[PDB]
């Protein structure tokens, strides 16, 4: 009933992302204190890490 | 370090690749480092 | 009732350049557009890939085309993800899969 | 009096990147740059790429060179024209000679 | 004291972009980066390159690795320095050493 700008669209594509590196990397950010104060041990290994 | 800034908490940046792909990217980059001074101060009492 | 997923597409698999060239191709049949490819080993003509010869992909499409189409427009640079891409049911070991493109810029994410 | 034409210069083909490396020589006689090259058998050494040895065409020239040129710079990467690059005459069939550089970053646009 | 020379971090010869690539690895031993690479005869499933095998020099190791890894990425485009490659002892000859990478985008400056 109401489209918009596929460029405005762009805009929200862009917050979105935005937000979503910023839950992303928050989300190991507890993942750490997880491993921190769950066993006193921890193992920061990934691919390309 | 062209802007000096390597110590920070969080590191947004946003870019864009030239030629025929009009495509342009956004980068995020921290080091996360959380770390406890008191390592013995909490036990982790597996329950069952 | 029906759901339609609005799905995105990124065939691109890192932010690496994808660069495409152009070259005479002999297909034999309907070539979906982004398939995998090789060189004739008797007229060195552009075929389409078997997936049994381990070593001989060397390209994908770009556009949709067919035997009928005397020229082939494919990529040859970048990396694209393991699923966006079409293989054939002869290629069935998948870490034999892993390694179709190795020695090119090509590459699977 | 008498009409010359001056006309620009343009290898390329595409706004592709054009990259360059640098490898010892063992020319069999003068090589003009920007030339098709192979590797030996035997110790695979650098030479020039006859046109009769399919899939040894893994380079292009980039300075003229000679005997005494020991090293060879030579293009790895982009797009050039078909008209440009002046190729070994024992290339003799077309064909072929768009799909010498099977497997190369280097091609023919 | 002692001495006290200091490098820097810049393997790079030339500001040609260095492009990586991950793919599933089959090592026996622990192999730290810059390593080459092989397929294997069979499986031609990834090791460290041996420095016999002619033309088997497929990709160089990005990040330290071993046996237990099964899956690495490795660089996959650009020109580095021959100073900063971990070249293996059966690869004694320099003059084949240099071009071990014959046909592929990675290139020793």
């Amino acid at each position: 009933q109401n489209l918009a700008d596929p460029a405005y669209r762009r805009r929200r594509i862009i917050m979105q992302n935005m937000r979503d590196e910023e839950l992303a990397i928050a989300q190991v950010e507890e993942m750490q204190a997880v491993s921190a104060v769950l066993k006193g041990k921890y193992t920061m290994t990934g691919e390309a890490f | 370090q062209r802007e000096g800034i390597n110590a920070s908490a969080r590191y947004p940046k946003n870019w864009v690749t030239t030629g025929d792909p009009a495509r342009e990217f956004t980068m995020i980059q921290s080091a996360p480092l959380m770390l406890l001074a008191d390592p013995d101060e909490f036990v982790s009492v597996q329950l069952a | 009732t029906s759901k339609e997923t609005f799905t995105h597409y990124q065939p691109q698999g890192n932010s690496d350049p994808a660069h495409t060239a152009t070259a005479p191709g002999g297909l034999s049949a309907k070539a979906p557009a982004m398939t995998p490819l090789m060189l004739d080993t008797s007229s060195r003509k552009l075929v389409a890939w078997d997936g049994t010869t381990d070593g001989a992909a060397v390209g994908i499409l770009a556009v949709a085309a067919d035997q009928t189409s005397t020229t082939l427009t494919f990529y040859k640079s970048g990396t694209f993800r393991y699923e966006d891409v079409l293989w054939p049911e002869a290629a069935s070991d998948e870490t034999k899969k892993r390694t179709a493109f190795a020695g090119t810029a090509i590459s699977i994410v």
